[PDB]
């Protein structure tokens, strides 16, 4: 029944996204034939890193642009691809391009940083997370180890993925759960609020049948995600208000439009 | 608001 929606939203998800949990995986620990990652542990490693990722910020005026601002940047990079295959997922999506484009840019604007913070968990573990997709890896405690504020931004974000990497959800279930986090019928200034509800309940459903069966042990899984749902919105909350910071304490890191535009009157 | 962007990138690409 509504089971061809589920393997219809895992293909619009394998599709429109270049890096998955499983090459995460694989990459965070398994060599196998070769390639480990390049570790960026601290200021020097740091450069040597920037000095391939630009032939920009390393010979450009930018090779000694405070670190904190040069990493901003990057990240600000992810976020904007991943905004982008979002919005292809989101069309690809059975219901959502039948919406009011103003309700589509409504549920992208409130649900993709959720979804982020989801999927990044995917490359994060204990000690730090892949960077330029699984070529390097930045660690927790250089991070860490930056001024404030950024110092402050990741740390929630791993401990949120620990504890949400422990559910060991896989690709299958990311997919239906990061539609049901787009697709969330209770979003501010949404117009046809109606349709979005059901399509939500649709999905939800089809979710909590996939992980029903997927995870028949990890018995109250459905519920623990419906809770993390809600862990991801405050999250989100929490890292716009350390931008919002930043942004005005900070001029030197500047938002891309599309991101400008995102946080833009957000909460 | 305004989203000028979002909408851009809802149409097709
Ligand atoms: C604008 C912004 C900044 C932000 O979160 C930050 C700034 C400074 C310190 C710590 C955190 N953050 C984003 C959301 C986001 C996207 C990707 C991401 O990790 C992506 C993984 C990745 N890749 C690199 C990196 C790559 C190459 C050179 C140097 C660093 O670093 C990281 C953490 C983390 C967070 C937002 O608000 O849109």
């Amino acid at each position: 029944d509504l089971k061809s929606l589920a393997k219809r939203i895992y293909e619009a998800y394998l599709k429109n996204f270049n890096m998955n949990k499983v090459k995460a995986r694989v990459i965070l620990s398994g060599k196998a034939s070769n390639n480990p990652p390049f570790v960026i542990h601290d200021m020097e490693t740091l450069c040597m890193a920037e000095k391939t990722l630009v032939a920009k910020l390393v010979a450009n005026g930018i090779q000694n642009k405070e670190a904190e601002v040069r990493i901003f940047h990057c990240c600000q990079c992810t976020s904007v691809e991943t905004v982008t295959e979002l919005t292809e997922f989101a069309k690809a999506i059975p219901g959502f391009a039948n919406l009011d484009l103003n309700d589509q840019v409504t549920l992208l604007k409130y649900g993709v940083y959720e979804a982020i913070f989801a999927m990044l968990s995917s490359v994060m573990n204990k000690d730090g997370m892949l960077v330029a997709y699984g070529n390097g890896f930045i660690t927790r405690e250089f991070l860490k180890s930056l001024r404030k504020p950024f110092c402050d931004i990741m740390e929630p974000k791993f401990d949120f993925a620990m504890k949400f990497n422990a559910l060991e959800l896989d690709d299958s279930d990311i997919s239906l759960f990061v539609a049901a986090i787009i697709c969330c019928g209770d979003r501010p200034g949404l117009l046809n609020v109606g349709h979005i509800e059901k399509m939500q309940e649709g999905i939800v459903h089809v979710l909590r049948l996939h992980l029903q069966s997927n995870h028949p042990d990890d018995i109250f899984l459905f519920p623990k995600l419906l809770q993390k749902m809600a862990d991801l919105r405050q999250l989100v909350t929490e890292h716009a208000q350390l931008v919002q910071i930043i942004k005005k304490t900070e001029s030197d890191a500047a938002l891309h439009p599309l991101l400008q535009e995102i946080y833009r009157d957000m909460y | 608001e305004r989203h000028k962007i979002l909408h851009r990138l809802l149409q097709e690409g």
